[PDB]
Order: C-alpha cells, then sequence, then structure tokens
C-alpha cells in the first residue's frame, strides 16, 4: 500500500549549505531580474505621457 | 409533462404510423413510376479527390412538370418521409437492448422530434405550422447567422487572405446580401447572383456521334421552336440535326468549347503515334468517328452539365459548412459524410422545385391561403414565425427565392435565406421604442426578376429603381397585374 | 393609408431622436489629468524626485558645480508648489553653455548666476507656501488647441 | 533522409479532373425488370446460410455426470 | 551526462506534463477566443448604402 | 407596430457580455492562488531518496496492494 | 535526393512509352486473344483494375493487400536476417502434458 | 501470486508546474500571433489555413514561455525541461509533426493511397494508351507477375507512398536533438568554465572577490543567456516551418485562375433539354 518512509525525514540546517560561487550566482540570473524589471516597468509606464504645460 | 401526454397517445399513434407508411408507399410508386419513364439517368460523379460522391440539382433535381398531383398531397409525402426520418429512434431498443428506451423517452418528450402521428391537429398545413412554430423557427434561427458567417468566410477565405480570393466586383453586392441588417434595407435578389461571379461559366456539351457541342440560347431557342411544331420525328431529327452542325460550325469558329480552355476541365487532341507508328509526318491518330461525314452528325441523347463552379462548389464548402447548411434547413445531418448530406440538400431542392410547380399549376402564390403560404416559405427558409408579415411581402419573398432556386446553386440560396435570420436583442427594456411608420409592405410588382442587372462597382452602389418605371413595364408586369386585380 | 402629408412629421420625429442622440455623442472624454494614475510616469523618471519648497533654481554657465548645489538635469523631476498649486517640473532641453541647480539657503550661489524662480523664508511653517511665478518671470503656455470645422454632411439637391 | 514534396507532383496534378455531371435520355431501359422473386429467394438463403452455421450454447455439457 | 538516457526518451513524468499542459489548453480555448476585433464596427459606421432617390423629372 | 430585426434575449443565445467578462478574469484570479501556491509546492517539498534509504515513497493508486 | 532521378525518369518514360508504342503497333483484336479472355477469369486483374477505380477502392485494395499479402511480407523481410543465423533445434512438443480427466 | 503483473511508474512535480504554462498563455496572449500569420500566409494559401495556424501559435507559445520559465521561473521542472530530450521529441516535435495530417489529413490522405497505384506522372497527358494501361493494368509500368511477390510489394508500395513525406520526420527530430544539444552543451561547458575559475580563485583569494562586479558579470550572462537562446528558439521555428513549407504543403499548391461568368441570370438544366 501507500507509504510515507522516516528515511525522507532527515535533519535540515541552513548552516551546512556548500552555497554558490560569485559566478555562479552570476549565473543564477538574479542580477538580471534586478535590472530589466525596472527597465520594463520604466518603459511601460513612461510610454503614458500626461498632459502638461510648457514654461 | 410531455412524456407522459405522448405516451397517452403512443397507442393511437401507430395506426397512423401505418396508415401514413401505406400513404407514402403508394405516393413512392406512383412518382417513381412516372420517373422511371419520363425523367433521364443522371449519372454518378465523384468530387476532385474521387472517393466521395457529389451532386448538384441541375443534372439529379429533375421537375415531373406533368405531376397529375395535388400540391397538398405532395406535401403529405414530404413531410411523411420526414416522419420516416424522425422514427429512426424505434431502432435503438433492438440494437441495444430493452435497457435502450431510454432514448425513445427522450423521443416522447419534445415533440418536435416526434412524426406527425403524435400531433392533435389533422391537416398537414395546420401540422407543419404546429411544428415549425414550436421547435423548427427556432432550431433554424441559431443556424442562420453561423452559416451565414460561414459563406462569407468561405468566400472571403481564413487567415486576412481576402485580397488574393474576393473579387472587386462583387463587393457591393456582398455588402448588400450579407450586411442589410445593418442598414435595414431591402435586398434585391439578383445582387445575390452576382456571388456567381465567382464561379466560373456554366456549360452544357451535349454529346454526338462526331464531337461535343457547347449549348447557346440560338440552339436552346430552335429546340424549343422544333418541339411546338409538333412535326414528325422524321422531320424533328433533321432539323435538330440541323441546328447542331450550324452550332458546331459557329463554335468551331468561336475556337472551340469553353470547356477546352478551362483549369480542371478539357478535351483531349487526337491520340499520339508513338515512335515508329509515327507515319512521318502524321504524328497523330484520329478516333474513328473522323471517318463519318459532318452531314450525319446526330445528338447521341447524352448530356454533361459542367457548372465550373471553381469556388461554389459544395465540395469545397467543408465538413462544418454543409453540416450547418443541412441544420439551417432543417435535413438530417449527423454522422454522414458531405456526399450524403449533399443528396439530401438536393433532394430537398428538387422537392422545393416540385412544389414550385404545383403552385404555379394551381394559379400561383395568390390561390394559397394565408397559413399555406406562411408554410412554404418556413419550407423555403426565408421567414421566422417571429416576424407577422402581409401577404404582399410573402408573396415577394416566394417570388424572389423561387427564382433564385431556379438558377441552381445552394450557395446563393442560403446566402439569401440567412439573411431573414439576423435579429438581435437590447440589452435595455424602453429601447428598441414603439415604432410610428407602418408594417413593411410590398407587392410581387415591386420585385425585379424580369431584367438585368450589373454589378455596381466598389464603393460606387447605385439607388433601385422599380420596375414599373422602366419604359412599357405596364406591358411586361401585365400578367402580375391582371393576377393582382383580380 | 398613410397620406403623403404625414411623412414630414414622421422625419421630424426621428430628427428630434437623432439629434438627442448626437447632443450626448457629440461630447467625449478627455485625457486623464488624474495624478494618481500618472504618479509612475514620474517614479520611473532617471533621477530621484526633489521634492523642492526651500532655496532657490539658479541657471549658471557650465563647468564647475558649486559644492551643495543640487544639479537639475533634463529629466529630473521637481515636486514644487506654484501659485498655491501642488506641481511637478520636468526639466527638458536646458539651454547649451548652461546649467540649472536647486541652492538651498545654506549654499552661496556662483558668479553670473540668474535666479529662475526662489521660495521664501518659513522654517515654522508646516504647510509651505512655495513660489510665486510673476508675469514675465514664467512664460507658461497653455495649448491652443483649436476646435475644427465641426464635420457636416453634404446635403443633397432637391429641385 | 528521406523525399520531399517539392522533388514529387502535387495533390492537384494528381486528381486535376473537376466535376461533370453526366446525363443520359430515358429509352425505357429501366422498364420491364425481371425476376420478381428475387429478393425473396436470396432472403431465404441468406437465412439458409445463418442456419446451417447456427450453434446453440448447450451448457448441459458441463453437467457434474462424474 | 544526466540529460543523456533512455529513460528520459520515453519519460511517463514528461508525458503526463504533455497530457495535463493540453487538457488544460483545451479547457481554456474559448478563453483565448475572446479577444475583440473592432472590424464590424467599421463596416457598420462606413458602410453607406446609396440614398439617393429616383426623379424621372 | 415594432422595429424589425429586434426580439427578445432567449436560452440559446448564450450569456451576455458581462457575463463573459467574468467567465475571463477567473483565470487572472486564480493565478494570485496558484503562483504562490506553486512558490509552496517547491519550496515546503523534501526529495524522495537518500544514500540511505532503504525505502521509497509508495502510492498505491487503486489500492490493489 | 539523389541527382540519378532523371536517369531512372527517362528509363521509366522508355518502358512506358515503349508498351504503348506495343499496344498502338498490335492495334485491335486484343479482346479476341486467349490473354484478355482468361484476364477476364484472373483475380489478380479484378483486383488490380479495381485499384484504380473511385470511391475509396484504392485505400481498399491497399489495405487489401496488406491484410492479405503485406503481413507475409513483413515476416519475410524479418526473415532474411534470420535464414543465416545459427538457430537451436525446435523442442516440438511431445503433446503429452495437458491431459487431465474430468470430474 | 500469478496473476498479478505489476508496474512501478515514479511521479512528481507535473500539475501546479503544468497549470501555470497555460495561465501564462492569458498573460502572452499569442503575442507570436503575427509572424506565424505573415509565415504560413507566405507557405500556403486555402481555407484551412487558420487550422494549421493555431496549432503552430500553440505550439510555438508553448516552447517560448517554457524558454522563460526555463530561463526565469527556475523550480523543478522547468529547469530540466528544455535539457530533456523527450520534452523536444514529443513536447515539441511532435505536434509540429502531426499538425500538417491533422489539418490536410483528408487530402494526404486520398494521394498516398492513390500513390500505391504507382504511375509514371505525364504532363499534358493527351494520351490513349496511358488511359488503357491505368485502367486495365492498373498502371503504366508493367506489372506483368509482380503478383509473383505481391507480399514484399504491397509494403514496398506504402513507403513508396510515403517516402516524400519522410524528410518532415527526419528534420523534426534533427532539429529537436539540436536544441536539446545547444541546451544541455552550453549549459555544461558554461558551468564548466565558471568551476574552474571558482578553483583558480579559491586557491588564490587574493582572487576571490567579485572582481567584474556583483551586476555586471551576471547582467552581460543574462544578455548572453537570452540572446543566444532567442536566437536558437527563432532558428528552431523559422526552420521548422520553411522545413514544413518545402517538404508537406508544397504538395498543396492549387492555384485556379478566375475564369468570367457570363449566364449568371439563367442556368440551363435537365428541364431545358429534357
Ligand atoms: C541582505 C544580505 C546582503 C549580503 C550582506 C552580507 C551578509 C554576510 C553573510 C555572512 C554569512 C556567512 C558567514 C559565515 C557564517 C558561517 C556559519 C556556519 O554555518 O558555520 C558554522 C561554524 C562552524 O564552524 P566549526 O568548524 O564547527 O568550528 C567552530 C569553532 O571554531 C569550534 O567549534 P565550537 O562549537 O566549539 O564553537 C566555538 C565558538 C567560538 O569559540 C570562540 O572563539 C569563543 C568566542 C566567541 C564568542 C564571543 C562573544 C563575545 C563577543 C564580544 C561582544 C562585544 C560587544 C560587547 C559590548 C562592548 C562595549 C564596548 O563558536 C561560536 O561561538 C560561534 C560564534 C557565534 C556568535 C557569538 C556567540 C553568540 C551566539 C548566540 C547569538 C547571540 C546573538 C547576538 C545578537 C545578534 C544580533 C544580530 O561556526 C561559525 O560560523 C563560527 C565562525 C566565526 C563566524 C564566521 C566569521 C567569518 C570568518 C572570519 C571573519 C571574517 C568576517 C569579519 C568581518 C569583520
Ligand atoms: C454510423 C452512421 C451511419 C448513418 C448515419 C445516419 C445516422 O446515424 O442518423 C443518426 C441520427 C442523427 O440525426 P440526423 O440523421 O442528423 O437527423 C436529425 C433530425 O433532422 C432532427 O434534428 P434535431 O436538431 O431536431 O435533433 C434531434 C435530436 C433528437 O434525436 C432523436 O430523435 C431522439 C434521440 C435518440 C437518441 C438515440 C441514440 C442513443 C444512444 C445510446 C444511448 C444508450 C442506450 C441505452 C444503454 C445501452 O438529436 C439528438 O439530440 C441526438 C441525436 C444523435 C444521437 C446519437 C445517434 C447515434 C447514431 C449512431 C451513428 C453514430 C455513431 C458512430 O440520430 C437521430 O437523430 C435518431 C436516433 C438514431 C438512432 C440510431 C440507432 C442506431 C445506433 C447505432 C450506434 C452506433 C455506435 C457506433 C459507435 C460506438
Ligand atoms: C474532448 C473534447 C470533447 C470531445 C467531443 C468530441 C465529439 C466526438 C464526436 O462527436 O464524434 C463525431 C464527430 C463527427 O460527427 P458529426 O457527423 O460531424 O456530428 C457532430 C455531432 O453529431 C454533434 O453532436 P450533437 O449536436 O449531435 O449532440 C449530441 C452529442 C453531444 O454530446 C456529446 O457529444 C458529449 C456528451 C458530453 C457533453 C454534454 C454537454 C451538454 O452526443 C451524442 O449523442 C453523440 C456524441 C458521440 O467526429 C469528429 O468530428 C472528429 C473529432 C474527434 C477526432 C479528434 C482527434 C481524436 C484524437 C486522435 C487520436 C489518434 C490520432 C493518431
Ligand atoms: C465517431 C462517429 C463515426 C461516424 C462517422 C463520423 C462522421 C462521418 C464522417 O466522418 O464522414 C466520413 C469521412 C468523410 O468526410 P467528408 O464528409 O467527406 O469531408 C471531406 C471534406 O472534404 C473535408 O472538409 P473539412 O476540411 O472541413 O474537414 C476536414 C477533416 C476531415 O476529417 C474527417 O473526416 C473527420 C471525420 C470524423 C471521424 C470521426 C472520428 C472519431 C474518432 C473518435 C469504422 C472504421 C473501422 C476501421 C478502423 C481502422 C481503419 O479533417 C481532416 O482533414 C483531418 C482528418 C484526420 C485527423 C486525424 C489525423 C491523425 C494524424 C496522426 C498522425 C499520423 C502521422 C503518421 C504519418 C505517416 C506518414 C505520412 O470519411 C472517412 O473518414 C472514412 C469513411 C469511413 C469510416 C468513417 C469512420 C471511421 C474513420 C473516421
Ligand atoms: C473492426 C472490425 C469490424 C469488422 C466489421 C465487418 C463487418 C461489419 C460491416 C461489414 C462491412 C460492409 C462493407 C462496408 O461497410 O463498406 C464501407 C465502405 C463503403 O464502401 P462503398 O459502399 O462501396 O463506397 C462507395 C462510395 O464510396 C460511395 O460514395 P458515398 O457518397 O455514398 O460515400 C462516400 C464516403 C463514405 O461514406 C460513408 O460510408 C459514411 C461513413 C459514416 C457512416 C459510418 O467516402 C468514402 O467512400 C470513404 C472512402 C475512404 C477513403 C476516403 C478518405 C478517408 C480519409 C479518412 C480521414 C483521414 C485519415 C487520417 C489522415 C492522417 C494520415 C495521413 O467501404 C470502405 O471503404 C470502408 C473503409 C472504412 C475504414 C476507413 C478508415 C480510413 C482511415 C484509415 C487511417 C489509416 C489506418 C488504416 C490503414
Ligand atoms: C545485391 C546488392 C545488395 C548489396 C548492396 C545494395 C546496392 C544495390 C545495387 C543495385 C544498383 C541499382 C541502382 C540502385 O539500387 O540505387 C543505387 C543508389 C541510387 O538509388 P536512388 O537514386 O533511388 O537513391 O545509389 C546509392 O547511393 C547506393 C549504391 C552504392 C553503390
Ligand atoms: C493467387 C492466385 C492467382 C491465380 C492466377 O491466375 O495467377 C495469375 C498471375 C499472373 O497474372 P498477370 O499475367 O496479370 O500478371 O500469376 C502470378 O502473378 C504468380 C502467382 C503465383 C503462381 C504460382 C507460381
Ligand atoms: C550571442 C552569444 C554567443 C556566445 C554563446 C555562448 C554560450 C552561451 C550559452 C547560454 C546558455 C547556458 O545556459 C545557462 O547555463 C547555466 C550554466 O549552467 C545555467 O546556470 C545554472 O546552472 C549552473 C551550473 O553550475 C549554476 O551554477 C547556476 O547557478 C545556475 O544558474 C543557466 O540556468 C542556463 O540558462
Amino acid at each position: 500500500p501507500s507509504t510515507s518512509p522516516a528515511d525522507k525525514d532527515v535533519p535540515m540546517s541552513i548552516l551546512h549549505t556548500h552555497g554558490l560561487s560569485y559566478v555562479n550566482w552570476c549565473m543564477s540570473l538574479a542580477p538580471g531580474l534586478l535590472v530589466f524589471e525596472g527597465f520594463f516597468r520604466a518603459r511601460y509606464y513612461r510610454s503614458r505621457v500626461p498632459p502638461s504645460r510648457t514654461v | 409533462t410531455a412524456v407522459v401526454k405522448n405516451l397517452a397517445k403512443l397507442p393511437a399513434a401507430t395506426s397512423q404510423i401505418l396508415t401514413n407508411v401505406s400513404k407514402l408507399q403508394t405516393f413512392h410508386g406512383l412518382l417513381e413510376e412516372r420517373r422511371d419513364k419520363y425523367a433521364p439517368l443522371a449519372y454518378h460523379t465523384y468530387d476532385n479527390l474521387k472517393q466521395k460522391t457529389t451532386w448538384h440539382p441541375i443534372a439529379h433535381a429533375w421537375v415531373d412538370e406533368g405531376l397529375p398531383v395535388s400540391k397538398k398531397e405532395y406535401n403529405e409525402y414530404c413531410w411523411l418521409k420526414k416522419d420516416m426520418q424522425r422514427l429512426l429512434p424505434l431502432a435503438s431498443p433492438f440494437v441495444f437492448g430493452i435497457y435502450g428506451i431510454l432514448p425513445l423517452a427522450v423521443w416522447l418528450s419534445n415533440d418536435g422530434y416526434l412524426p406527425s402521428a403524435f400531433s392533435s391537429k389533422k391537416d398537414i398545413v395546420s401540422k407543419k405550422l404546429e411544428w415549425y412554430s414550436s421547435y423548427g423557427d427556432d432550431l433554424r434561427q441559431q443556424v442562420g447567422p453561423m452559416l451565414q458567417h460561414r459563406l462569407k468566410r468561405h468566400l472571403r477565405g481564413t487567415l486576412n487572405n481576402e485580397h488574393r480570393l474576393m473579387l472587386d466586383e462583387v463587393t457591393e453586392s456582398y455588402k448588400e446580401i450579407f450586411y442589410s441588417h445593418y442598414t435595414g434595407q431591402l435586398r434585391d435578389v439578383r445582387k445575390c447572383a452576382h456571388l456567381r461571379l465567382y464561379d466560373g461559366t456554366s456549360t452544357v456539351l451535349l454529346l454526338t456521334n462526331k464531337e461535343p457541342v457547347e449549348l447557346t440560347s440560338e440552339l436552346l431557342q430552335k429546340w424549343n421552336a422544333i418541339k411546338a411544331a409538333k412535326l414528325s420525328p422524321e422531320e424533328e431529327k433533321k432539323a435538330r440535326n440541323e441546328a447542331l452542325i450550324e452550332a458546331y460550325k459557329e463554335q468551331e469558329l468561336h475556337g472551340g468549347p469553353h470547356v477546352k480552355h478551362m483549369q480542371g476541365y478539357g478535351i483531349p487532341a487526337d491520340t499520339p503515334l508513338l515512335g515508329e507508328n509515327a507515319k512521318g509526318d502524321q504524328y497523330t491518330q484520329p478516333p474513328e468517328s473522323a471517318s463519318i461525314p459532318l452531314e450525319q452528325l446526330e445528338w447521341t441523347g447524352d448530356t454533361v452539365f459542367i457548372p465550373a463552379e471553381y469556388r461554389t462548389e459544395m465540395e469545397d464548402w467543408g465538413r462544418e459548412l454543409t453540416k450547418l447548411a443541412n441544420q439551417f434547413l432543417l435535413l438530417p445531418w449527423r454522422f454522414v459524410s458531405n456526399a450524403w448530406n449533399q443528396r439530401r440538400l438536393v433532394s430537398w431542392f428538387e422537392e422545393i422545385l416540385q412544389e414550385d410547380a404545383l403552385i404555379a399549376k394551381e394559379g400561383g402564390v395568390q390561390a394559397l391561403s394565408d397559413d399555406e403560404l406562411k408554410v412554404a416559405l418556413l419550407d423555403r427558409a426565408v421567414i421566422r414565425c417571429d416576424e407577422e408579415l402581409t401577404r404582399g411581402d410573402m408573396e415577394a419573398r416566394y417570388k424572389e427565392i423561387s427564382w433564385l432556386m431556379s438558377l441552381r446553386n445552394p450557395f446563393i440560396v442560403l446566402a439569401w435565406q440567412t439573411g431573414y435570420y439576423r435579429s438581435t436583442y437590447s440589452p435595455e427594456d424602453d429601447l428598441p421604442e414603439a415604432s410610428i411608420l407602418p408594417k413593411l409592405n410590398r407587392t410581387v410588382l415591386d420585385v425585379d426578376v424580369h431584367n438585368e442587372l450589373a454589378p455596381d462597382h466598389p464603393e460606387k452602389p447605385l439607388p433601385r429603381v422599380h420596375p414599373a418605371l422602366y419604359p412599357n413595364s405596364h406591358l411586361a408586369l401585365a400578367k402580375e397585374v391582371a393576377v393582382l386585380a383580380k | 393609408d398613410v397620406p403623403i402629408e404625414k411623412i414630414p412629421e414622421h422625419a421630424n420625429v426621428l430628427l428630434k431622436k437623432i439629434d438627442a442622440c448626437l447632443e450626448i455623442l457629440s461630447k467625449d472624454i478627455g485625457e486623464v489629468t488624474d495624478a494618481e494614475a500618472h504618479e509612475m510616469y514620474f517614479e520611473t523618471s532617471k533621477f530621484q524626485i526633489l521634492h523642492i519648497y526651500t532655496g532657490c533654481v539658479a541657471s549658471f554657465p557650465e563647468g564647475d558645480v558649486p559644492p551643495g548645489a543640487v544639479e537639475c538635469l533634463p529629466g529630473q523631476v521637481i515636486r514644487t508648489k506654484v501659485n498655491g498649486e501642488d506641481v511637478m517640473l520636468e526639466i527638458d532641453e536646458v539651454d547649451p553653455g548652461y546649467q540649472v541647480c536647486w541652492f538651498k539657503p545654506d549654499v552661496p550661489l556662483p558668479e553670473n548666476a540668474e535666479i529662475l524662480w526662489s521660495y521664501p523664508y518659513e522654517p515654522t511653517a508646516a504647510l509651505p507656501t512655495g513660489t510665486t511665478w510673476e508675469e514675465g518671470q514664467a512664460n507658461v503656455l497653455i495649448p491652443a488647441e483649436p476646435t475644427p470645422e465641426a464635420a457636416v454632411w453634404p446635403p443633397t439637391p432637391v429641385t | 533522409m528521406g523525399g520531399k514534396a517539392s522533388e514529387a507532383v502535387t495533390i492537384a496534378f494528381r486528381f486535376p479532373h473537376r466535376t461533370t455531371f453526366l446525363v443520359k435520355q430515358n429509352v425505357g431501359q429501366k422498364l420491364n425488370k425481371g425476376h420478381q422473386t428475387f429478393w425473396q429467394l436470396v432472403a431465404g438463403g441468406w437465412l439458409f446460410f445463418l442456419l446451417i452455421n447456427r450453434t446453440s450454447f448447450k451448457p448441459k455439457l458441463a453437467a457434474p455426470k462424474v | 551526462l544526466i540529460p543523456v538516457s533512455l529513460v528520459d526518451l520515453i519519460n511517463i513524468n514528461i508525458i503526463f506534463y504533455i497530457l495535463l499542459l493540453y487538457t488544460l489548453l483545451l479547457f481554456f480555448i474559448p478563453l483565448f477566443l475572446a479577444s475583440i476585433n473592432y472590424t464590424y464596427h467599421y463596416i457598420y459606421k462606413y458602410y453607406n448604402y446609396n440614398y439617393n432617390f429616383i426623379n424621372n423629372n | 407596430v415594432p422595429v424589425a430585426n429586434f426580439r427578445p434575449k432567449k436560452p440559446w443565445d448564450g450569456p451576455w457580455g458581462i457575463q463573459i467578462s467574468q467567465k475571463k478574469d477567473r483565470p487572472f484570479i486564480a493565478m494570485w492562488i496558484l503562483f504562490p501556491l506553486l512558490l509552496v509546492d517547491h519550496l515546503t517539498r523534501e526529495y524522495y531518496a537518500y544514500w540511505h534509504s532503504s525505502k521509497v515513497p509508495v502510492t498505491d493508486v487503486f489500492g490493489d496492494f | 535526393s539523389s541527382p540519378l532521378v532523371p536517369v531512372w525518369n527517362d528509363l521509366r518514360a522508355l518502358q512506358v512509352f515503349t508498351s504503348q508504342e506495343y499496344m498502338q503497333k498490335r492495334g485491335p483484336g486484343f479482346t479476341n486473344t486467349l490473354e484478355y479472355k482468361l484476364s477476364c477469369l484472373n483475380p489478380v486483374k479484378w483486383y488490380d483494375m479495381m485499384k484504380v477505380m473511385p470511391g475509396g477502392k484504392a485505400f481498399v485494395g491497399t489495405a487489401l493487400g496488406l491484410a492479405l499479402f503485406g503481413g507475409w511480407g513483413v515476416e519475410f523481410v524479418k526473415n532474411i536476417s534470420v535464414m543465416t543465423k545459427e538457430k537451436p533445434p525446435i523442442d516440438w512438443n511431445n503433446e503429452k502434458l495437458g491431459h487431465l480427466t474430468r470430474s | 501470486m500469478l496473476n498479478s503483473n505489476i508496474y512501478i511508474i515514479i511521479y512528481g512535480g507535473i500539475i501546479m508546474y503544468s497549470i501555470m504554462i497555460i495561465i501564462q498563455m492569458f498573460l502572452y496572449n499569442f503575442s507570436n500571433k503575427i509572424y506565424i500569420e505573415v509565415e504560413i500566409n507566405k507557405y500556403i494559401l486555402s481555407k484551412n489555413n487558420i487550422d494549421i495556424y493555431w496549432i503552430i501559435c500553440n505550439c510555438t507559445i508553448i516552447i517560448i514561455i517554457t524558454t522563460l520559465n526555463h530561463i526565469i521561473n527556475k523550480i523543478g521542472i522547468y529547469n530540466m525541461i528544455e535539457y530533456n530530450i523527450c520534452y523536444w521529441l514529443i513536447g515539441t516535435g511532435l505536434g509540429l509533426y502531426i499538425s500538417p495530417f491533422i489539418v490536410f489529413g483528408y487530402k494526404f490522405f486520398v494521394y498516398i493511397m492513390d500513390l500505391n497505384n504507382y504511375s509514371l506522372n505525364i504532363y499534358h497527358n493527351n494520351n490513349k494508351m496511358n488511359d488503357i494501361q491505368q485502367i486495365y493494368n492498373g498502371t503504366n509500368y508493367n506489372d506483368t507477375m509482380i503478383f509473383f511477390i505481391k507480399d514484399i510489394n504491397n509494403i514496398f508500395t506504402i513507403y513508396r507512398s510515403i517516402n516524400f513525406f519522410m524528410n518532415w520526420l527526419y528534420q523534426m527530430i534533427y532539429y529537436g536533438v539540436r536544441m536539446w544539444l545547444v541546451f544541455v552543451l552550453h549549459s555544461f561547458s558554461l558551468g564548466s568554465f565558471g568551476e574552474l575559475i571558482t578553483v583558480i580563485t579559491d586557491n588564490n583569494l587574493i582572487f576571490n572577490v567579485f572582481y567584474i562586479g556583483l551586476l555586471g558579470l551576471g547582467f552581460i550572462l543574462y544578455l548572453i543567456v537570452i540572446f543566444y537562446l532567442g536566437i536558437q528558439i527563432y532558428v528552431y521555428i523559422s526552420f521548422s516551418l520553411s522545413f514544413l513549407h518545402s517538404t508537406i504543403l508544397l504538395f498543396l499548391v492549387n492555384y485556379i485562375p478566375h475564369y468570367n461568368n457570363k449566364s449568371i441570370f439563367n442556368t440551363f438544366t435537365n428541364k431545358s433539354i429534357y
């Protein structure tokens, strides 16, 4: 029948993580999202100009 | 509910069903006895891909001009054929078992699913009108607009390719036929006949002992004249063959028949002689009939109709447009090839043509009653029961679609019919307001069928001229005048 | 049952109806001016918004910037109050050989500077007054918006 | 690997012939049809063929004779 | 390499992925078709039948 | 007399337009509920096998076992 | 595709037009020969001339040829690489196992 | 027990990852629709255009969606799905393969079953003996004593009918394998170079610094990855459609010239003569 063994239940802690390199972190594409979120937000919300008066 | 109401009369209905079957058998015996000696053999023909039969009314829809039958009796014949079609769920227990009775219950629930025997009415006209107003107009009013869209999108094509497929001369007529529910103006049937410009020229080759000859208005006029003179066959055949050789020479001077230079059709040239069989310069081998002198040119009694429907033909319609055309006409459509639905549509067409002939024998449309004319127009699918038109409008409608069906083209017929089933619903209660003008009235005189109409140029439509304004109209309209004033 | 004299009455009725329609449909909704709808146009500027309510803005020739002055380059957004009106000023096309900077009172102005607009001294004030652009201090242009000719349908003649 | 459509004829080269509806005058060929009792004998032969090939299910052969 | 494997060639898990994906596609087709074009507005506004009358005199 | 080519609505005329709009924005609403559920399904997950695992989670679909 | 295609087309045209040339040369009288009268009673000819008929008869002919002989053809193709291979003796059934008295 | 035949299938994260691929289609809203419109109208003209168009659109947008989910939304299956061969052969290639057979299957089937009646195609076939050979004998060719080998002939003729539909399958498999190899090998090579750099810098902590920059290297790699994979997806789509044209859609070229009609208001009929 269906099962749920205790072997899958193991200790967890972020302290034991090896982690990532600077290169692997750059390959995670977070630095790209960081820029392009603002890029696309700016393009969308700057395409629509409001009315104004020229001084 | 209606289930028990119909079960109450199910015992009383079997006797009427069997009586109706006997009537159908007798009438079919008579009709087939006449057809088997007066009607020609319309051979079976397969589509371009040569896997399924194709059907056209010009060859297969024969009209027995001279059928000694009352119009109401033919209505009974057709309605009882439809009742036999509706009796099909009785086979469900005999193929599924005793548990095949729930389909029979669903059959007995709705009265529109049932044959005539389950109806309380007696006259075929009242019975037909009851069935229509209860089930059939509603079923048809939900297929009309979608069928119209399919016909449009069959002409103009899919995926923004109208510049490659549509014609710039049928444009204003297309608009008036398909977008007159926007304007609210009436339509001229000739503008629907203009849709045939999408097609080629329809020809008729008479097969002789030498070559095929294209039929023309002149040759047909001469043949009708010879037929009217009532001459001996020794003179009749002689005059027919004289006209035939004259037309043969005329077309040979024209440059052969139109069919020789049409994509998809063609007449082969003389056969070639291959290799050593070639006798010097004579590279050809003429047929046997070349030996026959041209003075012996005789009609074989065989004919070949070539509609040249390159865009209108029912083969290229599709799996869906055929089904919707049969739905809109309240015909059977499910679980069959387009060939079988083509035959069903052509049989409906033949029925309507025979009914038109019998109506003309019985003294035209004006001899009919109001309910009978309403039912005729419902059969033609040009009226919906939520209109309440006048008698003159109904007569004009009948004349319109009768002329349109005289041309033997289902596409333009459906294009005309679907225009009378484009009804909207308003979101507000006050709007549409109550009108101030009277109801729409017309007459048979307002319909222009006896005159030709050139296609209006694109974005330059012209106003409509009444037939009465034409010169010598009182002489041309004298028949309609005599029929109406009386 | 409809005489020909009764037609223009019907035409008048339908004219009244369609006129009641067109007097409404002749109206149209203009461009929206709610700042809450366009706040992200200014949020997404290439420079942070300067909430200016003190000091002065001055034009002076290009070169070294005085230390303490906040440069106001093209694309700079400035939230201010002008004649009691809360406004955003977006810099566009500063002239060549010149630059613009916000000079707080702590910052001394350089030579050859022209004060374009200035603010008063109101340190105790909670709601600042802003500025007062006098006639000749700033040339504000309202759009002309020339209403073109009303589109008339050609009447066909009847002899 | 394999061929292409550019290297072969079209579905229009094959199947190029459009439709032409033939009609023939009635001389009386479909009249005086004989063998009026044909379908009766055909149905009889069909039922005979079905009967000789019939086999009723006889579960009594599985009776516990032993 | 890991993706170089015959087990991953006919992987039933990816087949379940494809199945659920395209069943959901089929479920949501009538919402993908629910975009409005403004062509019949143009036809209603611009199609103008000839309104001139006939006058023999 | 009423105006032509107009009628009252019927059941086979389908729902009104506002109802079709309400049908359209249901995926857009479930998006806000499902993307967090996707992230939770990934984040609150545990691997099913290890080098030490003598057992693996089994799921009898039809209870035949 | 290969560049030998026009060569094969030329050879195909050769055989086709030569057969047609022979048919023209011998002229009428083919129906009086024994070949025609026997082909009229030959099921191969019935099948071959029914294949090209309309009404799905091409599909019928192809599927019939498949169901009848194409299965044996598949087996034949499978058996080309089996004839040369060392195979063991066929363990013919002793026809002793299976018999059991009824009770 | 004997009758118990047991199968082990495993199952993982499928449901919630496949739901959002479809939910995103409302956001993209078929942005690729115009490109495929242009290409389909370039490659074919028929009533059944929209059908094939819709198919490709769905297929293409799904690919695009997965690619972006493979680049950005990195969870569970979205990382592997472009590195798996089953997705590229069955999840992208099979649909594009069967799309013309599902849209134009009637014509292709009729064509295929007619080509089993193998015959030489003659242009301007005004010959008479050709007809007798095609009807009596069945083919232009000499079929004498080919029934003797009919068992093979049938199946061979079947291939002879589909041989000109086979390069489409070959190109689909080839480009699926190409995309798989491209994604896998480029990811592996990039990660390998990164790991070698990390080994060089971990052993020399004077260099174990953000030497290019926190965003500079990441922004550059983002641009490189997206540019390369977008080029590859464009290559896949465009070449798949060009090969669809050159392999499957040239069969359906049927240009009909427009012939003017003259007998519009009158039609000859069976009653005109009989
Ligand atoms: C126009 C440019 C032309 C030059 C082309 C240069 C090749 C560029 C290939 C781009 C494709 C590489 O694809 C990219 O591979 C990297 C490296 O594994 C993956 O990166 C992922 O795996 C690596 C492996 O260690 C992890 O360290 C990293 O944290 C994670 O993001 C990306 O998720 C994937 O998108």
